[PDB]
């Protein structure tokens, strides 16, 4: 309850000459990943579907196949171009899921609120063997 | 006369091959004059097998049903030529190599990066460690009772 | 040279000398003693 | 919106934006003739229950492949014909 | 406490943890982290790498001991 | 004129000329695969025809009795059998792509953007009228190639 | 009819029972409760 | 426009980088931690735009290279010929070639 | 689908999640090391297993764990 979603809106998408790497049928039945950026200027950037698109000067938008292409995206973008990203997961049937930052910070700056899951409090060699779980669905690390 | 095996010097198979190789180097030898290189190479490499067959009989070697020297590892002491006195002849220089080059681990072992001395050979510390390993059956053996050989876990 | 000498105590070098020199002595043994299969001296 | 300039995520119309097109399903009325179209829709109606379907296909099926294979000589398949030849006796004898 | 609770600054240790790489050999502490709420403050240097080229590793108080040399 | 499917750069198409042509794309859109509006029993009539002579063709004159007096009659029952066969994958693709009674799953939408009639062809039911089609279509295109070949032998090739 | 067996059981068997197996079991793998 | 664009001495002959393997990468460059260093000193070798980011130094390295690979197929037809004068018959294959 | 555990032994270098290219890690605080961060893993059901977090982890023998588990689409990394 301290960063909202940004509800990514119409926006104009990258120049680009089209591309076999796009959206396939996952899109028309799953999720497809919208990401969206803001350029200070007209620059050409490789895309993650392969081939080079330009990328607009202000807001872009770019719905490209997953999660993994999206973040590897915002990658290059905020190393080579020195950019602020955000991406998001729209389900097809309408919902649009908020997913990078979740804080309005990337995952490396430790901002407190945000709650540790998948934590386990010992080292990695004090996990009970399988045999002490045996026909339990724990199987060997969550207790 | 062991193991069914007749010996060489009084095998008729053997002096067959003998024979039949020398015969096979002679028809290879009527094709060029008595007096050039390759047919002097050739007299010269049929009284090596000549040589080698009549060694291989007086050694005491034992020729079998197909006249080729079986060799005995048993421990017979007429065929202690054959494995045990080369054994010993092998495992005289093994652990040579083997003691010269613990000794030279350890030598660098005491080495701030020692790795570049596994690269980088120090030849003169390996030169004076080289012949350390003449005397591996003694040193390794009280190495042993004193209990240098094996390293303890700590 | 100090560099010169420690290339030649590289291993592969030294590998190659140390072998070359290995393999001439097999080479004029089995050429001095040829084709010999067992140890006769006190055989 | 789908059509502004060079704008693919309308919200509303996922389908334009996820891709779903009929690309050639074109939406044109019969072009077959009434007579024969309902010629064969009374003539193929018995193959509208995709089981039954399926069950008369593989039972009338293995039932054909079974008549011709079993009234079927040797002419059409050398196998039925038999060896029509004498026997070669093996190595050994026999054995 | 405000002094050193764990091994000295060079002190050769060995490690009991099972899961390391090191396990059952020598050490060089180079650290010690004294604040009284970490749980792995003993930062140990070791000669030879593990598989992932590091040299280093944080081991606790009880997953370490002293050699007697 | 090689810009994307409906120039959407991101989606895993081109309207090259082989897609989306006047010519290739008219073609791919009056033919039985893709004529949605009309029910799926016709299509699969048309298709199994097709598919029925397709097959009598590499049966008779191609096959274990070809040289044979049996070569029409055998391939085109081979070529019956293997109609059946497709009407029997056929049939367990409907059984198990689309269960009794959910909406058809096909694209609503065209390239011009318009909100058309979903194809009833990818329904149950509406499978199972194609199924039909197919296997009517084809074993009747099975024995039409057979009469052809009997009565018509003479300006076809036999070699 | 012996001689005959096989002209009936190995073209239902190596035919027929890949038919109704191979089918049954793309069913059973293309299933949802 | 075209010209003979030529630096004089920028490396210097010596033996000191022999000694010191590895020394093309920076990794390399600071010893044998693993054994697999020393498949990454043969692997990395010839590697020459990963040593450098400038194109002037990778283009006379491979100028070089290939220089050293011309020096190698004049040794080899040295050899080829040479075996050819001493350890040969082509002084008899000439009167009958079809048969020697 | 894939169960990420982060250990205690983790010291808080942020490289895990640098690396890690579905965003399924994220740094938070903590109080068991030096650098008071530790790693999370909320989002594990966009965790493909790649394993670039703990090919990425200094220590004794890892911090970061994957484990490999129910296969989903985004796990199996699928763009169909
Ligand atoms: C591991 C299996 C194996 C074994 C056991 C052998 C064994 C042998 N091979 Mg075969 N061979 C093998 C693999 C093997 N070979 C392979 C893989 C190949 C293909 C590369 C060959 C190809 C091959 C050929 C082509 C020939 C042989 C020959 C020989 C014989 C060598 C005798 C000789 O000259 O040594 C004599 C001893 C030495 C060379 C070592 C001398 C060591 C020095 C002097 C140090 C010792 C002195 C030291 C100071 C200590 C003294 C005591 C005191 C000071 C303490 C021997 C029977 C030759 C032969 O005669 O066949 C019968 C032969 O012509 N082999
Ligand atoms: C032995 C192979 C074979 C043959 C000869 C045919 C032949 C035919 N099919 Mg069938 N079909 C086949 C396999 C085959 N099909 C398979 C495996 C499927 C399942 C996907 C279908 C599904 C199918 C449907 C749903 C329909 C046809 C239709 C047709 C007819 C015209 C359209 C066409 O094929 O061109 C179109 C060709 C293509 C789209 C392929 C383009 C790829 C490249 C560019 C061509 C390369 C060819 C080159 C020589 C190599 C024609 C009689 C139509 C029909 O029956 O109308 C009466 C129709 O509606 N086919
Ligand atoms: C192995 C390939 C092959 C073979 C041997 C045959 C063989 C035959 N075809 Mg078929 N045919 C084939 C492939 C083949 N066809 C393909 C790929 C097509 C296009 C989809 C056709 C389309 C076709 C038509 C349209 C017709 C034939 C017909 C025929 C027959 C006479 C042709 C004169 C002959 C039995 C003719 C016929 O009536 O068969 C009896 C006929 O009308 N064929
Ligand atoms: C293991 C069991 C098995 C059996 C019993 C058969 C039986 C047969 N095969 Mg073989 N086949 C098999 C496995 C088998 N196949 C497999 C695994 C493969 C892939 C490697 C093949 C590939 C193969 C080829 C490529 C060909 C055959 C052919 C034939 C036929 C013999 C040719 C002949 O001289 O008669 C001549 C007989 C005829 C011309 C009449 C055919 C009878 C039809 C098929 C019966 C129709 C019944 C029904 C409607 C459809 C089947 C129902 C389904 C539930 C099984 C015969 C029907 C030849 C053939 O004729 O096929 C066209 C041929 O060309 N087979
Ligand atoms: C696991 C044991 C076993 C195996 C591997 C075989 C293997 C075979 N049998 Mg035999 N068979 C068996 C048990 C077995 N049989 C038993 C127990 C019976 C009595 C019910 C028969 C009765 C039988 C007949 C009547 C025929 C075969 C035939 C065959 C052949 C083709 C497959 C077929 O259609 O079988 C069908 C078998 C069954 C449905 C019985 C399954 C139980 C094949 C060599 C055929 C043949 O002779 O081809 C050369 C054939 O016509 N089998
Ligand atoms: C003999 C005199 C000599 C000396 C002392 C040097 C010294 C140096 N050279 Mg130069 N160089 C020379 C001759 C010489 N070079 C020649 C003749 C050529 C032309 C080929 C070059 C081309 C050259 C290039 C292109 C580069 C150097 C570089 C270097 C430096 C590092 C070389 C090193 O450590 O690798 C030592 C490597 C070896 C000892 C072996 C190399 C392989 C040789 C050339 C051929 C192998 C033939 C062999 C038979 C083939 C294998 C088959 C076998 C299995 C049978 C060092 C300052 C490098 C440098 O300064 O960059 C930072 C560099 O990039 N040299
Ligand atoms: C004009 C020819 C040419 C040139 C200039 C190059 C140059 C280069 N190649 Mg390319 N390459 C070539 C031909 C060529 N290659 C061919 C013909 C192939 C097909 C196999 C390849 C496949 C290839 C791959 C797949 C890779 C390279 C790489 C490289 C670079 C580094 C190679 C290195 O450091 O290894 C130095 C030399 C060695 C490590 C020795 C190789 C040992 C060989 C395999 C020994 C066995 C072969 C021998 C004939 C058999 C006798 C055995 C006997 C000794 C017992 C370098 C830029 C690598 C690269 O750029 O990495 C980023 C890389 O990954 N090349
Ligand atoms: C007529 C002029 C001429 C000639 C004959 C050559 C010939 C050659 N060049 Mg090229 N080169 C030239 C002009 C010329 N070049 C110019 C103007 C440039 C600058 C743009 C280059 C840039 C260039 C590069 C960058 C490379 C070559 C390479 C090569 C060799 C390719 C391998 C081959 O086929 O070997 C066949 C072998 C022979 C024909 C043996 C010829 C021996 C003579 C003495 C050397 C060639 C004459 C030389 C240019 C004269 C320079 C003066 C010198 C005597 C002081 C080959 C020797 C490649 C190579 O192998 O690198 C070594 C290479 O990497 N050259
Ligand atoms: C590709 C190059 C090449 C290759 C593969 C060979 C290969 C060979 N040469 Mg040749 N040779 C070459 C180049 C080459 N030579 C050149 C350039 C010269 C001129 C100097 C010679 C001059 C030469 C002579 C004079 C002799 C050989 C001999 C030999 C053989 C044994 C060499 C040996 O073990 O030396 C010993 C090993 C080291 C020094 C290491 C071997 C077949 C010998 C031969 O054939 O014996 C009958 C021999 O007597 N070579
Ligand atoms: C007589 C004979 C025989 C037999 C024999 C036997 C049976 C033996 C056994 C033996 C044994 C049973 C042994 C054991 C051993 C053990 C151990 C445990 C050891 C150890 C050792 C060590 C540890 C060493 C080391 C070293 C060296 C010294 C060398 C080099 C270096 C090194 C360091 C490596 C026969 C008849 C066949 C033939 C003839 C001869
Ligand atoms: S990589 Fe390992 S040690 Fe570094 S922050 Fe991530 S979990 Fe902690």
């Amino acid at each position: 309850g301290f960063t909202p979603p940004q509800l990514d809106p119409n926006t104009p998408s990258p120049i680009f000459a089209g591309s076999t790497g796009g959206l396939l049928r996952k899109a028309q039945v799953e999720e497809f990943y919208v990401i969206t950026w803001n350029s200070p200027k007209e620059q050409i950037f490789e895309m993650p579907t392969g081939g080079a698109a330009i990328m607009r000067e202000g807001p872009n938008l770019l719905k490209l196949a997953r999660k993994e292409q999206c973040l590897a995206l915002g990658t290059r973008l905020r190393s080579k171009y020195k950019i602020t990203y955000q991406f998001y997961r729209v389900f097809p049937n309408g919902e649009v899921q908020y997913l990078h930052p979740k804080d309005g910070v990337y995952p490396e700056k430790a901002n407190p609120g945000r709650e540790g899951v998948g934590l386990n409090m010992r080292s990695i060699g004090k996990n009970v063997s399988p045999i002490e779980v045996k026909f339990t669905g724990k199987q060997s690390y969550d207790l | 006369d062991i193991s069914g095996l007749t010996p060489c010097k009084d095998s008729k198979q053997f002096a067959k091959r003998e024979k039949q190789q020398i015969k096979k180097l002679e028809s290879s030898l009527k094709l060029y004059a008595p007096e050039s290189a390759p047919a002097l190479a050739l007299n010269a490499q049929i009284e090596k097998t000549k040589r080698r067959f009549d060694n291989y009989g007086k050694y005491g070697l034992l020729c079998g049903s197909d006249g080729l020297p079986h060799l005995i590892v048993n421990g017979d002491q007429r065929h202690w030529g054959e494995f045990i006195t080369p054994g010993i002849l092998f495992l005289y220089i093994a652990g040579w190599i083997g003691w010269v080059g613990r000794s030279y681990l350890i030598a660098i072992s005491g080495e701030k990066k020692p790795a570049m001395k596994e690269i980088i050979i120090d030849v003169p510390l390996a030169s004076r460690i080289i012949f350390r390993g003449f005397i591996w059956p003694v040193a390794a053996y009280r190495e042993f009772l004193n209990g240098d050989l094996i390293a303890k876990d700590v | 040279m100090r560099d010169l000498k420690t290339y030649l105590s590289v291993a592969p070098v030294l590998s190659t000398l140390w072998f070359g020199s290995l393999a001439g002595l097999l080479i004029e043994i089995n050429r001095l003693f040829p084709d010999a299969l067992t140890f006769p001296f006190f055989s | 919106k789908y059509g502004d300039k060079s704008v693919y995520f309308d919200l509303e119309d996922l389908g334009n934006t996820t891709g779903q097109w009929d690309v050639y399903g074109s939406d044109a009325p019969s072009p077959y003739n009434p007579l024969q179209s309902k010629f064969f829709e009374t003539f193929a109606a018995p193959f509208t229950k995709r089981g039954l379907l399926l069950k008369f296909l593989i039972l009338g099926g293995g039932s054909l492949l079974t008549y011709v294979s079993a009234n079927s000589t040797g002419d059409v398949l050398p196998i039925k014909r038999g060896p029509q030849e004498p026997p070669k006796l093996g190595p050994r004898g026999k054995l | 406490k405000p002094p050193p609770i764990g091994p000295k600054r060079g002190s050769k240790v060995k490690i009991l943890r099972r899961e390391s790489y090191w396990f059952k050999n020598v050490g060089s502490v180079v650290a010690v982290d004294q604040d009284p709420k970490t749980r792995y403050p003993v930062v140990v240097r070791f000669a030879k790498v593990n598989y992932a080229n590091i040299s280093t590793n944080n081991y606790a108080l009880d997953e370490v001991e002293e050699v007697a040399a | 004129v090689v810009q994307p499917i409906n120039g959407d750069p991101f989606i895993g198409s081109l309207e090259t000329p082989v897609t989306s042509s006047p010519l290739i794309a008219w073609y791919l859109s009056n033919l039985p695969g893709y004529r949605t509006a009309v029910n799926p029993l016709l299509r699969g009539v048309e298709v199994g025809l097709a598919h029925g002579f397709f097959l009598v063709g590499p049966f008779v004159k191609a096959g274990p009795l070809r040289n044979t007096a049996y070569a029409g009659s055998a391939g085109s029952l081979a070529a019956a059998g293997l109609v059946v066969i497709l009407s029997m994958c056929l049939t367990i693709y409907g059984i198990s792509s689309f269960k009794e009674g959910e909406p058809s799953i096909a694209p609503s939408l065209t390239l011009t953007g318009r909100k058309k009639q979903p194809d009833q062809l990818q329904t149950a039911d509406g499978w199972a009228k194609f199924t039909g089609g197919f296997f009517f279509g084809g074993i009747s295109g099975v024995t039409w190639a057979y009469f052809l070949l009997y009565v018509l032998d003479l300006p076809y090739f036999v070699k | 009819t012996f001689n005959n067996l096989p002209s009936i059981f190995v073209p239902l068997v190596g035919l027929v029972f890949p038919a109704i197996a191979m089918a049954s079991l793309f069913l059973h793998i293309q299933k949802n409760k | 426009e075209v010209k003979i664009l030529v630096d004089r001495d920028p490396i210097k002959t010596s033996f000191e980088e022999w000694a010191k393997p590895g020394h093309f990468s920076r990794t390399i460059a600071k010893g044998p931690d693993t054994t697999t260093w020393i498949w990454n000193l043969h692997a990395d070798a010839h590697d020459f735009d990963s040593h450098t980011s400038d194109l002037e130094e990778i283009s006379r390295k491979v100028f070089s290279a290939h220089f050293g690979q011309l020096s190698i197929i004049f040794l080899w037809l040295s050899g080829m010929y040479f075996h050819g004068a001493r350890f040969s018959n082509y002084e008899a294959w000439l009167s009958d070639p079809t048969h020697i | 689908s894939h169960s990420v555990k982060i250990y205690d032994t983790c010291i808080g270098c942020t490289q895990c999640v640098r690396a890690c290219p579905t965003d399924v890690l994220e740094m938070i605080p903590w109080d068991g090391c030096k650098a008071k961060q530790i790693a999370s893993a909320p989002r594990t059901e966009d965790c493909v297993g790649c394993k670039r977090c703990e090919s990425a982890c200094p220590t004794d023998f890892l911090s970061v764990r994957v484990y490999l588990w129910h296969e989903t689409t985004r796990s199996m990394g699928l763009a169909y």
